[PDB]
């Protein structure tokens, strides 16, 4: 079970550095409001595409 | 506590996981209750073919068709004692599910209280420097 | 609808929600600390002690 | 970690008071099943109420050990600060001592 | 507020505080010896005694 | 309305604060007069205590 115990020690810390820089609240709140709204549109389209 | 933090990431991916494989037990489950309907329908419509027979008077088509009926029947039976077993199945892995969910936010009230004994303990290590 | 791991308004809500509760948390730990303190605690007691003598100087600095 | 528990909580007792508030609507509607589930739902989160309220009360304890901890640490820094004090006249007098014996 | 060891204002409070500490009980130790010897102590009964 | 809520209490728990550091660096000013005066008598002292 070498393998595993590698496994958790190497995520571990892997994790936690990626994590700090990716938590910003402002960069986070811009990227996801834009998202959304695009993804409705391509929704929109395929919706239109079944009643048409 | 960094043990625990490893071991929250590693517990989401593999609820999707689990999420997949019980879609696939529904998806066959829904297969199978489609074949099933396939067959009932196919079975009545055979019925009524024997019916018309019966009426037209040629017992050799009617012979035929019941012949038909039988095998389907066959095939429905098997179909549906696969569902039974596939429901039981499906029920363990649903009620498995539903486990993990409670599991999932007891691990969450657990880092909680695990935080705090080993903040304690270097609470007193400190104590022994002085 | 779900909510996918992937899908930007999951993600978007739990990275806003972890970084606003750190901050919260913190500064509310912090504010007790200082409430806490014996110095902050008489201190509102001599601006309550030192309004009350005042009022009445000032009731009779403006009697005349 | 004690207070996100009680946010978590808080939120667990509003959720299940919401819930109860469907599950009334579910009567007065007269749709059984609705109500059933809710039932099951508002179980589930009681049981999530119940282990973090056991975990806050594991984690008081351990808190209220660092605090008193805390307070003990700070009744000792003063003490070592008196103690100097002491610490220093007597290796002083020693010092003192030393000085008479080479005259 | 809180006072933390990086603040400006909590290290100069203390930075201050001890140079004055030193400062201020060096200059009495000195003075008391001064006073204490023996020459000091009758030359103000001197003085004392010639102004009469 | 409820988060306006809980943010203006928050705002009002900041003003309160800022008031408390005022006093506090004012009277922070009067302590380096005080402070240079008495270092400098404690100087003077010193060299004079030394003769």
């Amino acid at each position: 079970m070498g393998l595993f115990d590698r496994i958790k020690r190497v995520v571990s810390s892997n994790l936690n550095d990626l994590v700090n820089k990716a938590e910003d609240p402002e960069k986070m709140l811009e990227q996801a409001i834009l998202e959304m709204q695009e993804d409705l549109v391509q929704l929109r389209q395929g919706v239109a595409q079944a009643i048409a | 506590e960094k043990m625990l933090e490893q071991a929250i990431l590693e517990m989401q991916e593999d609820l999707v996981q689990l999420r997949q494989g019980v879609a696939q037990a529904i998806a066959a489950q829904k297969r199978s209750e489609k074949q099933y309907n396939d067959a009932q329908n196919e079975i009545n419509k055979w019925q009524r073919n024997a019916q018309l027979a019966l009426q037209k008077g040629d017992e050799n088509l009617a012979r035929q068709a019941l012949e038909r009926k039988k095998t389907y029947t066959d095939t429905s039976a098997a179909l549906k004692a696969s569902l039974d077993t596939q429901s039981t199945q499906v029920e363990t892995l649903k009620r498995n599910l539903i486990q993990l969910e409670s599991k999932i936010s007891e691990a969450k009230t657990k880092k909680e209280m695990l935080k705090a004994r080993i903040t304690t303990a270097k609470a007193q290590e400190q104590l022994q420097g002085m | 609808v779900r909510g996918m791991n992937t899908s930007s308004a999951m993600s978007a809500f739990e990275r806003m929600e972890e970084k606003v509760l750190m901050q919260e948390s913190r500064a509310q730990a912090l504010g007790e600390l200082a409430g806490a303190d014996l110095e902050t605690q008489f201190a509102q007691l001599e601006g309550g002690s030192d309004v009350d003598d005042e009022l009445a100087a000032l009731k009779a600095q403006m009697l005349p």
